[PDB]
């Protein structure tokens, strides 16, 4: 699973077999680390007009 | 005692709760209301 963003700590529980999470419009919200049992949120990098 | 059944390709609607567990489902082919 690949992309770009800001990785931050998070407060989300998970089931031992789940790897990823999503928002409604098929958007990867969080990722679980393989090496350790941790959940990171992802936030878009700042942009604007 | 034991039982046996066969699966078929069908369309379901599933409900997820905050903790993320399945709690209900609906079968599109059952009846017109579903
Ligand atoms: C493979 O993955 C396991 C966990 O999935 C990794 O094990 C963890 O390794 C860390 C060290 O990098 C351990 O922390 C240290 O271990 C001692 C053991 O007495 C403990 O007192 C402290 O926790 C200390 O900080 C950690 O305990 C250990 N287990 C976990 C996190 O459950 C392992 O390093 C990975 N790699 C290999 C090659 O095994
Ligand atoms: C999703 O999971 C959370 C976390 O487990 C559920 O909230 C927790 O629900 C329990 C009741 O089952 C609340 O009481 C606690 O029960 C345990 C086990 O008996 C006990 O050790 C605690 O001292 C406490 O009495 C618990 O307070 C509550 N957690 C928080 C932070 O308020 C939640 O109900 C689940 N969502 C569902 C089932 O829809």
């Amino acid at each position: 699973l690949t992309g770009t963003g800001v990785l931050t700590e998070s407060n989300k529980k998970f089931l031992p077999f789940q790897q990823f999470g999503r928002d409604i419009a098929d958007t990867t919200d969080a990722v679980r680390d393989p090496q350790t049992l941790e959940i990171l949120d992802i936030t878009p990098c700042s942009f604007g007009g | 005692a034991y039982y046996v059944g066969y699966l078929q390709p069908r369309t379901f609607l599933l409900k997820y709760n905050e903790n993320g567990t399945i709690t209900d489902a609906v079968d599109c082919a059952l009846d017109p209301l579903s």
